[PDB]
């Protein structure tokens, strides 16, 4: 029961043996290739540390290196953003003039032709307009020249190596012991306050002494320069107390408890600032302060080594009720014995959490000139939503995985993982009538309106013209919370957003953030939302559910989760599997999030994105996302068509890579309908006859060529299906965003 | 051996109940009875969905499927090594003992087994089914 | 035509059982019920039901485009 | 010379459709994966997941993949 | 399946058994005009308010009640090719036999009808 | 029902009998292998089609072949 | 504590509060490191895992000087903001 | 070092040596000899 270091001296050596013998890893792959079936099979089951060992504490040390590696590749990548935004970069030249001159940080080599790629970003550069939002991240963390970003490149190259260093030692050196990770009350009392608390704590440092002066002397119209560097600002109070007089005192007040005096560089001002319109950054210093001491003072909880603190296993005991039978009792083992289940958990908050991030960025750009980047904005939007709803869809795979691997009847008697087992057939069918009943009454109002206007009848029409749906729910909140720094929140000096409502922020005659209204197509929209994310939800759980036993085969748990079919038998038995729930929930994911950033490309371009003329805004579609997307056809003639003109004509200029990916994107798009479509059966048998050619000119290949497997065949082309659609929204939205 | 008579008061193992059970088929065309011995009680999983906990001795379960049954006959024949045993029972009360059906469950040989569909051919050297055109006879079984 | 050649016969049988069992179970409505037992389409039959969807589509969405590009100048 | 392109296109789609109907006549009642194919009939949904995958094995689905080809060309 | 505090409360599982459905003992006729005057009555609803002309003068109700009629006929030939389809053979509670169901029908084409007429009269 | 035929290639390896998962076939006694045994299907009222049995017969191409044909509530699996 | 602001209302308060949650501990009146707690807010005793030695006749442990007291400074802290915010300081 | 090259010889490894050197070549040559339309 003590909260101690406990690890294995000098466990597995460090060799390059067994990096000659490829399967190791399996006991079926080590015996080597006779199909070609071995190489795709050696790439599919490296990572599945369960399926190697039966030992936990092996495929936690595993576990825990892995991480190290990302974590290192990870900062690679951030080492090299850095790196390439300090040579090849217009970062500088952007700081003088941010709003007329588009950043840049990617340079091609001149060779066939490709040198076109680099446009004229303007600022004496001529690259490829980068859409990552890196150069205000920069800017509002002071960065105001390129040793600063070099500097940082290199410290994160050598983050990089003690990461894969720490994952080599805690690996093949000090590799700790199950009893180790199992301490999940230590973890959340370490992660809160050690890592989040501090983390926070640490930020609203550098935000208050290099970030606030650098961006105050920035906006005073100082050249970036001319501007003290960051120590002098910690060094010399002076500087300091002339740009904000509450450094005349010191820390005196902090101890005194006369916080107040701070009232200079922590404040609850609210709103965007307008001259950079993007959040105070004197808010985010006081939103990080405060973020800290809660996380700090969370993780003094659990309970570790002396007695003051809780249990969570003696807390989910004590939450159990007169209709959840035992309850929560029998949960925290799976959850510290189980890697699946705690991934499953992670991974749907860590991916709603990436979604919700977007929301809130774009609503509230974070950035200094960052909401006028539209670019910037709609990249970063459609970005996190998708690596958000992705991750999702890992959660419902991971919990299936864990329901049908690491699941086990006897601990699990009157739970409530039990009591949900023993009424699925409930759960899936009031889900699966609900989404049927969204589905009629949120697409079906779309193809009325559609055949109302086609037959010459649109009085006769679901519009705020004709029979209004208006979203009077949503239409109040955003009263509540316009009003609210009057009442509600009477300390904010404004509203949290300008969405909510109010006048519109206006950086370089540009809209920053305008009031978004909501009308009867965003009341039709959501309701679509709502549909889609309630059908990937029926498809995911209801493999969970299912993931081992049904009606239909009572014994899918022997079978497995990547199993293809139990046979051709029972009316057929394809995609049974909780692999195949997975396989398909990722289609519905797509066409779920597809909608959503395109009802924010729309949204945005028509009711907030223009210029600020004498007496009016100009709009990117001058206000038409009302009338126009009541119906499908405006979907397609005022959104798709219509915008798809930029990428369509983005040959012969800096724009023509994103013509190009374009139509690629859709080939890849169209090439996944072979393997969605067909079957091993036709391509084996061609192979056959390729074969025999092969062997008839004695070239026929020592290992026997195999078709893809009926798992693999799915994962191909869902794969490709996938990467298509999005490389083409991803070459659509850049170029259209880019050029307008 | 004398083919087991089905004792329908036998105790059932211990189970709250579950919305994936039995339905209209049950009465309406047929159910099957599975029954074994327990030699102490404990949680077995439920091939309809859930966890059950056998009782001492006597136990006896109702299914709506031949493959349910047979699934937890192999349940306890492995995690338990029990001898389960279930019939079909018609909505007339026509019960009929389904497994072994011998004694000797299927895969060991026992004397007393006739062969039925045991083609004594290569599968190589069956006819064409032109042969078989206009005969309604598969080229199989002819 | 793309779901019934995309997904297969299985998610959807399991689904029709879940869906018997919710009317067998509601009431005022499990007086009616069906003659035939609601059974998912079967391997090869949905690979023509998907592909019949597929080929109109092709036909009528190419058919309005050839007339009324043609015609509309 | 942009002729010249989308005839060869076309010969393609006369091809490979070609391809997919021949294989799937020849390989009618025969093949090393299913040899007892025509004891199997023409439409059959496939042999099992035995062999590695018997899906789409039938001359019938020759003809369904052959379909989305002839569409193309 | 699993009794709920929901599928078992007394008052609703006599609250159903008070339905004219349920109430097995009345004439299946008599609980046809039942429950085709509940369902009938409501069905000019939807048709009045929000149907093709509902914006005309006068004319949107005699139209919404003349809907509903249309649709209370077709419900009704529905019900009857059902118990020819359903009592081939005449399947306790004689709704649910060849007879039964031809009397519920009829109970049903006679009682939504006057429910429409009962709701015109209402407006 | 689907059709279960049991050929002389048959070796009474008894692997497909350990598979079926609906009690359909059995092993008979018989002189033609080393192992004086020889798959019988006596239940084939009972398959449901599943070709498990198929993917446990070693022997070249297959002793034991389920030809799907006429589909029940048993065949089809129906528990409604 | 800074400019000797010993004997201003907020030093009064917050040594108040420390002291005044620094004695719920010492004196029974909370949980502790041993007499923990239970689901209805009853010390029910509790064995502390690195079986910390206090000489304190009670048995209070430094892990609790440390554990009340701070509570104590948050609670002041939250009270003179408070009062400071209102007219009652 | 005989298992590390033994490493350096399987297929990912040789095909990833193999295409960078085929890259870089018609890369080179098109730096030196650049819009090779015809071979004159
Ligand atoms: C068809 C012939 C052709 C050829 C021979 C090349 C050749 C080259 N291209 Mg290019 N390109 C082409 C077509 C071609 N391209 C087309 C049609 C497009 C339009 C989509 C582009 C768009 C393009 C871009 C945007 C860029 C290149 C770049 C490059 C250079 C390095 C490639 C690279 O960055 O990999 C990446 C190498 C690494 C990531 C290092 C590997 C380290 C491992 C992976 C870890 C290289 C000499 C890059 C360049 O110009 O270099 C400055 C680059 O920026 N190409
Ligand atoms: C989450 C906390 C956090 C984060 C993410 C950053 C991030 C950053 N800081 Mg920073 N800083 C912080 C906290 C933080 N700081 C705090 C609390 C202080 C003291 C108030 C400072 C004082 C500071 C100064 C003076 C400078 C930065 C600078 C920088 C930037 C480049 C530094 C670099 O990588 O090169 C170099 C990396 C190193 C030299 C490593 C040494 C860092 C020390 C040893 C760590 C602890 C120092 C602290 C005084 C104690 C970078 C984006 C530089 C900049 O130009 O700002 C844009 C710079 O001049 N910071
Ligand atoms: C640097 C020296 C070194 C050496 C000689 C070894 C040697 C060995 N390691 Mg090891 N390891 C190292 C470093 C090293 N490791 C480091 C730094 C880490 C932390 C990440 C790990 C973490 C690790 C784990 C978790 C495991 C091993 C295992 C093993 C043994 C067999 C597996 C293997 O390595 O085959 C060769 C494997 C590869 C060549 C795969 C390379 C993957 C690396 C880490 C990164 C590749 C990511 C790639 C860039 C992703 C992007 C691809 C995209 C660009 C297309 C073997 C004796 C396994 C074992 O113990 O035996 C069962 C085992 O499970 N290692
Ligand atoms: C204040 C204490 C503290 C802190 C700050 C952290 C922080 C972290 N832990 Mg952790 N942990 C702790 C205590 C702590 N832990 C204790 C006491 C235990 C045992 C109960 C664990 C067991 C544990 C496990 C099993 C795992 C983590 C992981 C992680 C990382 C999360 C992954 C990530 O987002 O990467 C973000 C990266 C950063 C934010 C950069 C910071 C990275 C630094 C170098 C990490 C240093 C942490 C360590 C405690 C410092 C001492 C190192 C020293 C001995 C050299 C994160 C950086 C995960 C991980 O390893 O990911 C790779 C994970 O698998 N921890
Ligand atoms: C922290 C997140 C996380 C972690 C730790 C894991 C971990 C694991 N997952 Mg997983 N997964 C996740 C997220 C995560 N997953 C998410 C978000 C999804 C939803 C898409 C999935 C969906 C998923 C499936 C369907 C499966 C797993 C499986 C597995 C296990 C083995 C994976 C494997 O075989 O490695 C091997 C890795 C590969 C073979 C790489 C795949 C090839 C890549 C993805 C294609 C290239 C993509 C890229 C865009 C291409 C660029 C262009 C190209 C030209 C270069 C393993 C323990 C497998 C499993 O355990 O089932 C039994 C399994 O089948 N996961
Ligand atoms: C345009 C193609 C298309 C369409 C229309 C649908 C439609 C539907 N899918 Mg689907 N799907 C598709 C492609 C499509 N899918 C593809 C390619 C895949 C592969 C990834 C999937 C995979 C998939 C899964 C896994 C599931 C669905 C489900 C559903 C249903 C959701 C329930 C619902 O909302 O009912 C509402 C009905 C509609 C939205 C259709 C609108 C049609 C109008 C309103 C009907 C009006 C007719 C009118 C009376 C005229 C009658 C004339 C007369 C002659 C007939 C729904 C009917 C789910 C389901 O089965 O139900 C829960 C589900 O499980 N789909
Ligand atoms: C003499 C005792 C005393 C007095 C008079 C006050 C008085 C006050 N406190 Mg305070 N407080 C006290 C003790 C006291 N506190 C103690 C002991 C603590 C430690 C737990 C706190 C912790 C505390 C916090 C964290 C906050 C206050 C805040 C406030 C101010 C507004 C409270 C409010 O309406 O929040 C708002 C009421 C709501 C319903 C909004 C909150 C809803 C979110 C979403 C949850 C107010 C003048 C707030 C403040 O500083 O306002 C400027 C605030 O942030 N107090
Ligand atoms: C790049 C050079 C990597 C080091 C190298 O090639 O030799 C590396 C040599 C030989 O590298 C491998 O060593 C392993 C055994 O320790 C293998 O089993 C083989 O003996 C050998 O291929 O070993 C080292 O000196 C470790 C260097 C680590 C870096
Ligand atoms: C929903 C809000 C349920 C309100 C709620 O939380 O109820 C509360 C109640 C919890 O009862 P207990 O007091 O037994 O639970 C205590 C412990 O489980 C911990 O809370 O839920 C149930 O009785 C189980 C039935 C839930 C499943 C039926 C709900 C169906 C709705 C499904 C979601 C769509 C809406
Ligand atoms: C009588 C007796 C004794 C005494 C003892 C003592 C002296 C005690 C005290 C103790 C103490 C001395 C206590 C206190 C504590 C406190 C603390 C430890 C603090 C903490 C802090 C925290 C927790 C945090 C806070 C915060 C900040 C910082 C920021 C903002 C927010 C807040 C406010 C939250 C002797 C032995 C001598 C003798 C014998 C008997
Ligand atoms: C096309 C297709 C195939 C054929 C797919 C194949 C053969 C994969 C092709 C991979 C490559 C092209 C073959 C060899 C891979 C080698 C690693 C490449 C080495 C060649 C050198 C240039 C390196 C299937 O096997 C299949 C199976 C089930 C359902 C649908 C389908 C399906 O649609
Ligand atoms: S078509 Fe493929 S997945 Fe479907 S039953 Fe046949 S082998 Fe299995």
């Amino acid at each position: 029961k003590k909260v101690k270091i406990a690890v294995d001296r000098n466990p597995v050596e460090t060799s390059f043996e067994k990096w000659a013998k490829p399967g190791h890893f399996s006991r079926t792959l080590s015996k080597g290739p006779n199909t070609t079936t071995w190489i795709w099979n050696l790439h599919a089951d490296a990572h599945d540390f369960d399926s190697h060992t039966s030992d936990l504490e092996e495929i936690s040390r595993k576990v825990f290196s892995a991480h190290f590696g990302q974590l290192g590749v990870i900062f690679i990548w951030l080492s090299g953003m850095y790196f390439h935004g300090a040579r090849f970069s217009n970062y500088e030249a952007w700081l003088s003039d941010p709003v007329h001159i588009k950043p840049s940080a990617q340079v091609v080599w001149p060779v066939v032709g490709q040198e076109i790629l680099n446009g004229d970003v303007g600022g004496g550069f001529q690259g490829i307009q980068i859409t990552s939002g890196f150069f205000q991240l920069w800017r509002a963390s002071g960065i105001t020249s390129e040793l600063q970003l070099y500097t940082t490149a290199i410290g994160g190259l050598v983050m990089a190596a003690a990461m894969f260093f720490a994952g080599w030692f805690h690996y093949h050196k000090a590799a700790p012991k199950l009893e180790w990770f199992q301490n999940v009350e230590s973890m959340l009392n370490h992660h809160l306050a050690g890592l989040l608390g501090l983390g926070s704590l640490s930020w609203a440092g550098h935000q208050i002494h290099v970030s606030l002066p650098v961006n105050k002397l920035l906006d005073a119209g100082v050249d970036p320069k001319e501007i003290p560097l960051p120590h002098e600002f910690l060094l010399n109070r002076q500087i300091m107390q002339d740009l904000y007089p509450s450094f005349a005192k010191g820390l005196a007040p902090f101890f005194t408890l006369q916080w107040g005096e701070y009232s200079d560089f922590l404040t609850f001002n609210g709103g965007l600032n307008p001259v950079t319109g993007g959040l105070w950054l004197s808010d985010t210093a006081h939103h990080h302060l405060a973020i800290a001491v809660l996380f700090l003072v969370a993780g003094h909880m659990y309970r570790t080594n002396w007695g003051i603190g809780h249990s969570m296993k003696e807390i989910l005991e004590a939450h159990k009720g007169p209709f959840t039978g035992e309850g929560h009792v029998g949960l925290y083992e799976i959850l510290t014995t189980s890697w699946h289940a705690q991934l499953a958990i992670n991974l749907a908050l860590f991916g709603s959490l990436s979604i919700i991030v977007a929301h809130h960025m774009y609503s509230m750009p974070p950035y200094p000139y960052l909401a006028t980047d539209y670019g910037t904005q709609l990249s970063l939007f459609t970005h996190h939503n998708w690596i958000g709803g992705f991750c999702i869809v890992g959660a419902g795979a991971h919990a299936a995985i864990f329901m049908v691997r690491d699941y086990d009847p006897t601990n699990n008697y009157n739970n409530l993982l039990d009591r949900v087992i023993r009424h699925r057939d409930a759960i899936i069918s009031h889900l699966n009538w609900v989404c049927i009943f969204l589905g009629f009454h949120s697409f079906g109002l779309y193809i009325h309106n559609d055949t109302m206007s086609a037959l010459g009848r649109p009085q006769d029409m679901f519009s705020d013209t004709a029979i209004q749906l208006q979203p009077v729910f949503a239409q109040w909140i955003q009263k509540t919370h316009f009003l609210a720094p009057q009442l509600t929140a009477p300390t904010a000096l404004a509203a949290t957003s300008a969405t909510w409502g109010g006048d519109v922020v206006a950086v370089g005659g540009k809209v920053a953030m305008m009031p978004i209204s909501l009308g009867t197509s965003d009341f039709l929209v959501h309701h679509i939302h709502a549909f889609t994310i309630h059908v990937t939800v029926l498809i995911l759980l209801k493999g969970v559910l299912f993931a081992r036993s049904s009606r239909l085969i009572p014994d899918k748990a022997n079978l497995g989760f990547r199993f293809p079919c139990d046979g051709p038998g029972r009316g057929g038995t394809c995609q049974v599997s909780a692999w195949d729930h997975v396989f398909l929930g990722l289609f519905w994911m797509y066409n779920s999030l597809s909608i959503a950033i395109f009802h924010f490309s729309w949204k945005m371009q028509s009711d907030v994105w223009g210029t600020v003329t004498a007496s009016g805004v100009s709009h990117i579609t001058g206000g038409n996302f009302a009338q126009s997307a009541n119906t499908i056809n405006g979907w397609l003639r005022d959104f798709l068509w219509a915008q798809s003109s930029q990428v369509i004509q983005s040959y012969g200029s800096a724009l023509s890579a994103y013509g190009l990916m374009f139509l690629g994107a859709h080939f890849v798009w169209a090439f996944s309908l072979m393997f969605l479509f067909s079957g091993r059966g036709y391509w084996q048998e061609l192979i056959e006859s390729i074969i025999w050619a092969h062997s008839k000119l004695k070239v026929a290949p020592s290992i026997q060529p195999r078709a893809l497997s009926i798992t693999q065949g799915r994962a191909v082309g869902v794969a490709h299906y996938l990467l298509g659609g999005i490389a083409t929204t991803w070459s659509f939205f850049l170029a259209r965003i880019i050029a307008v | 051996w004398t083919e087991p008579t089905l004792n329908p008061d036998t105790p059932s193992p211990i189970f709250g109940g579950s919305t994936g059970g039995l339905l209209r088929k049950a009465q309406v065309e047929e159910f099957y009875v599975i029954t074994w011995e327990s030699n102490k009680e404990q949680i077995f999983e439920m091939p309809t969905g859930g966890a059950a906990i056998m009782r001492k001795g006597p136990n006896l379960l109702k299914f709506a499927r031949k493959e349910q049954c047979l699934a937890l006959t192999t349940q306890l024949r492995t995690k338990f090594k029990f001898t389960p045993c279930f019939y079909r029972v018609y909505p007339s009360g026509e019960v009929q003992y389904l497994h072994p059906k011998d004694g000797v469950y299927p895969e060991k040989v026992n004397a007393g087994r006739p062969g039925v569909n045991q083609n004594f051919r290569r599968i190589g050297e069956n006819v064409n089914p032109i042969k078989v055109k206009f005969t309604g006879n598969g080229t199989m079984d002819i | 035509g793309f779901m019934f050649l995309i997904s297969w016969r299985g998610y959807w049988q399991e689904l029709i059982e879940t869906l018997v069992w919710a009317h067998e179970k509601t009431p005022l409505a499990n007086l009616v019920y069906w003659k035939d037992k609601p059974v998912a389409l079967s391997i090869v039959q949905a690979r023509l039901v998907g592909l019949t969807h597929f080929s109109v589509g092709y036909v009528f969405t190419y058919a309005a485009f050839l007339i009324a590009s043609t015609s509309g100048k | 010379p942009g002729d010249f392109l989308v005839h060869h296109a076309i010969a393609l789609g006369l091809h490979t459709t070609t391809l997919i109907l021949v294989k799937g006549a020849l390989d009618a009642r025969g093949s090393k994966l299913m040899p007892d194919k025509k004891d199997f009939g023409y439409s059959f949904p496939c042999d099992g997941p035995g062999r590695g995958g018997t899906c789409d094995i039938s001359a019938y689905d020759a003809f369904y993949l052959a379909v989305f080809w002839m569409l193309n060309t | 399946m699993l009794e709920t505090p929901v599928t078992s409360t007394p008052e609703v599982a006599s609250y159903l058994s008070n339905l004219p459905a349920y109430r097995t003992g009345v004439a299946p006729l008599l609980r046809g005009v039942e429950i085709g005057r509940a369902h009938g009555f409501f069905l000019p609803g939807p048709f009045i308010k929000l149907g093709p002309l509902r914006n005309v003068e006068g004319a949107a109700e005699i139209a919404g009640c003349l809907s509903a009629a249309g649709l209370v006929i077709i419900l009704a030939a529905a019900l009857s090719i059902y118990g020819s389809a359903m009592f081939q053979g005449e399947p306790r509670d004689p709704l649910q036999s060849a007879e039964g169901w031809n009397e519920f029908t009829s109970g049903f084409t006679v009682g939504a009808l006057s429910g429409v007429a009962w709701a015109f009269a209402c407006t | 029902s689907h059709i279960v035929k049991i050929y002389d290639t048959c070796i009474g390896c008894t692997q497909c009998v350990r598979a079926c998962p609906l009690d359909v076939l059995e092993m008979v006694p018989w002189n033609g292998c080393k192992a004086n045994q020889m798959a019988s299907a006596p239940r084939t009222e009972d398959c449901v089609g599943c070709k498990r049995c198929e993917t446990a017969c070693p022997t070249d191409f297959l002793s034991v072949r389920v030809y799907l044909g006429s589909e029940s509530t048993r065949s089809m699996g129906l528990s409604y | 504590r800074a400019d000797g602001f010993i004997g201003s209302t907020t030093n009064l308060i917050m040594v108040a509060s420390t002291a005044a949650f620094l004695a719920a501990g010492k004196f029974g009146l909370a949980p502790t490191v041993k007499r923990g707690t239970d689901a209805a807010c009853k010390l029910v005793d509790r064995p502390n895992a690195a079986g910390l030695i206090s000489n304190d006749p009670s048995g209070f442990t430094a892990v609790d000087t440390l554990a009340f007291g701070a509570l104590g400074h948050i609670a002041g802290v939250g009270i003179v903001l408070g009062l400071r915010a209102t007219g009652n300081l | 070092m005989k298992n590390f090259t033994t490493y350096l010889s399987t297929a990912p490894v040789v095909a990833l040596a193999w295409f960078t050197v085929t890259a870089a070549l018609l890369i080179e040559i098109n730096r030196f000899f650049p819009d090779p339309l015809v071979f004159s």
